[PDB]
């Protein structure tokens, strides 16, 4: 069965990147909004 | 104000996470089958361009689970670019190479 | 001779002491390592 049309790209492998790309961009995002909000778990590590 | 901050500020200490391992073999050179049995799955997915999985590593002593990032990338030099896209000059510092040699060929 | 034989009593008597010692060490490991895993402020006097 077909294997080759990333090689047969009309466009070269660029149509492919920005996808990855946008992968990418997605999750560093999300742990971006996750890690300030992480953030918050130090207030149980400091006792009164 | 802060003080509250401050105090949050003084975290005690940290586990390792964020590494990094990248690959090479030629197509279908059972590196898939190799990086799937390393967590223990049988198999995963033979595919085209670059591909991605865990190792998930557990250290009794600190009692922690951490999930280190795989990074295995196919054949053919048509997708070198996706190497650009695979590394940045943070992660470098933080990876770990492997390779794949079949001998059937 | 009676400096020596003092030096040898002494340690002699850390003999019996040893073994209690290790013991010691392992419990310790034992609570220092769950603590860790309790995951406790170890101080800043701390030694670890």
């Amino acid at each position: 069965f077909y294997r080759n049309a990333l090689t047969r790209m009309p466009d070269g492998p660029v149509a492919l990147e920005e996808s990855y790309s946008a992968v990418m961009g997605i999750v560093s995002e999300v742990e971006q909004y996750v890690k300030v909000w992480l953030q918050y778990q130090c207030l149980w590590d400091m006792q009164a | 104000s802060s003080i509250l901050s401050e105090v949050s500020t003084r975290a005690r200490s940290k586990l390792p996470s964020g590494k990094n391992i990248l690959v090479f073999g030629e197509d279908g050179s059972g590196k898939t089958t190799l990086m799937t049995k390393l967590q223990g799955a049988e198999h995963g997915k033979k595919g085209r361009g670059l591909e991605y999985l865990y190792l998930s590593v557990h250290d009794e002593d600190r009692d922690d689970h951490t999930r280190c990032n795989v990074w295995i990338l196919d054949g053919d030099l048509y997708h070198k670019g996706l190497l650009k896209f695979a590394v940045s000059a943070e992660s470098l510092p933080e990876t770990l190479v492997i390779f794949v040699a079949d001998m059937s060929r | 001779t009676s400096d020596a034989v003092t030096f040898i009593t002494y340690v002699q008597s850390l003999k019996r002491k040893i073994k209690q010692f290790e013991k010691q060490v392992e419990l310790y490991r034992n609570g220092q390592r769950l603590l860790e895993k309790q995951r406790f402020q170890f101080p800043p006097s701390w030694l670890y």
